[PDB]
């Protein structure tokens, strides 16, 4: 993550966030959404990072410092790429969103009215046939990724070496590998939860509660679909138990 | 410091994220209550052994019977919640989260936690399920439904008062290392 974007989400809520005289203007209502908004960013800004611990951190560094095949990689950290890609683009349009709502004078005052627009876009077309493609191809190879990794740390020195080595600070407490790969699998299952905590709070203006009503909507359908998308692959599984 | 895995399941609104929460947070959340949780790692000292005990929540993936097991793989505990306000979420406890636990995690110790203990003495509470002809969970039906489940043991907590809850963490730790 970046500086800028980790102070900007530092606090424990919207409302420790901004300037307490700029909490002091706004009512109740508006708090509490913008509470449950600010938890939608800064958990994406959370899950962006994790995938960037896992394209830079662990592929990356598995490539330039092991004599592993490039294949033993790819099932450790399956579509890592794509992920990164999807993620890191919905969260520059949610950090725009924000910086655009801010009070001139401020770098933390803001309050964003307008959040389904963006949900309806993400969760649509084409962009909602990567994510569910995307997600039914890496859930279906997350047993494989950690049985792959639970077999390199125990037969290979070097590797178990490897690890030891790059998940020893503090701040990578709760970022394994296979800790990562789950992070990754659940994220998914959050939007609607998020999504309509944020409805609740959102009745105000009508446009805005039909926009997250029809997005919330969009995730619970791509989420019935990876569900339907997915079977798990196993490392050296015969034709005679995949077609039985 | 052994490294440890913890699964919390139930049915939705059973309190679990909260507990979670309330757990791995150093002060009580007065401002906001977040709405997920993402995964934490606990340092627990316990009867003189070292443990790091990893968080795990299954809200958000009750609906979706192919995602919800992913969250299973090296489970050393699972935590197996219901709501004492809700005599539904235990009638679910034998019929659903036991046999999906018992196959995804065969030898996994379950601990049977109920949840929101105040709401037993809740006014409110006992008005709504009275409408119903229903009560709160008693303490003996929660005993009786972890002996019959198999249950490594049954333990009561308030997420709210904070009342019971390292104590959940502190048990669950030790069956993990049995
Ligand atoms: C634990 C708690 O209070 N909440 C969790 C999910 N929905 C909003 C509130």
């Amino acid at each position: 993550s970046m500086e800028m974007d980790e102070k900007d989400f530092a606090a424990d809520s919207w409302s420790l966030a901004v300037d307490s005289s700029f909490l002091q203007q706004h009512k109740k209502e508006v708090m509490k959404q913008q509470d449950v908004i600010y938890e939608l960013i800064q958990t994406e800004l959370h899950h962006v990072r994790t995938l960037k611990i896992m394209t830079r951190l662990f592929r990356t560094g598995m490539l330039e410092e092991l004599h592993l095949e490039p294949g033993v990689v790819q099932g450790l950290f399956p579509c890592v790429d794509e992920l990164s890609d999807i993620h890191t683009r919905f969260l520059s349009q949610l950090l725009e969103r924000r910086r655009q709502a801010l009070c001139p004078g401020s770098t933390r005052n803001f309050v964003i009215h307008r959040l389904g627009d963006l949900l309806i876009s993400q969760f649509s077309g084409p962009s909602a046939e990567q994510m569910c493609k995307t997600y039914s191809e890496f859930c279906s190879r997350h047993s494989k990724a950690l049985k792959l990794y639970k077999e390199l740390y125990a037969r290979d020195k070097r590797f178990q070496q490897f690890i030891r080595k790059v998940t020893r600070p503090a701040v990578l407490k709760r970022h394994g590998v296979q800790e990562c790969i789950l992070l990754v699998t659940q994220r998914i299952t959050k939007y609607p939860l998020l999504i309509s905590r944020i409805l609740q709070h959102s009745h105000g203006i009508e446009e805005e509660r039909q926009d997250l009503t029809t997005a919330l909507g969009l995730v619970k359908e791509l989420l019935s679909n990876v569900d339907e998308g997915i079977y798990q692959l196993e490392k050296g599984a015969r034709l005679q138990e995949i077609y039985n | 410091a052994i490294r440890k895995k913890l699964v919390i399941v139930g049915d939705g609104a059973c309190g679990k994220t909260c507990l979670l929460i309330v757990f791995s947070k150093d002060q009580f959340p007065e401002v906001y209550v977040p709405t997920v949780f993402e995964n934490y790692v606990a340092d627990i000292e316990v009867d003189g052994k070292q443990v790091e005990l990893a968080l795990w929540d299954t809200a958000g993936q009750e609906d979706y019977d192919r995602l919800r097991p992913l969250s299973y793989p090296d489970t050393d505990v699972i935590l197996m919640c219901f709501s004492i306000d809700s005599p539904d979420s235990l009638e679910n406890i034998p019929e659903k989260w036991t046999p999906e636990v018992k196959h995804f995690c065969p030898n996994v110790p379950i601990i049977l936690v109920g949840n929101k203990k105040d709401l037993r003495n809740d006014e409110h509470t006992r008005r709504e399920l009275a409408k119903m002809k229903q009560e709160p969970v008693k303490p003996e039906e929660g005993r009786d439904m972890a002996n019959r489940i198999g249950a490594f043991g049954y333990m009561e907590c308030s997420a709210k008062t904070k009342d019971g809850v390292r104590e959940v963490f502190e048990m669950a730790t030790r069956a993990a290392l049995q």
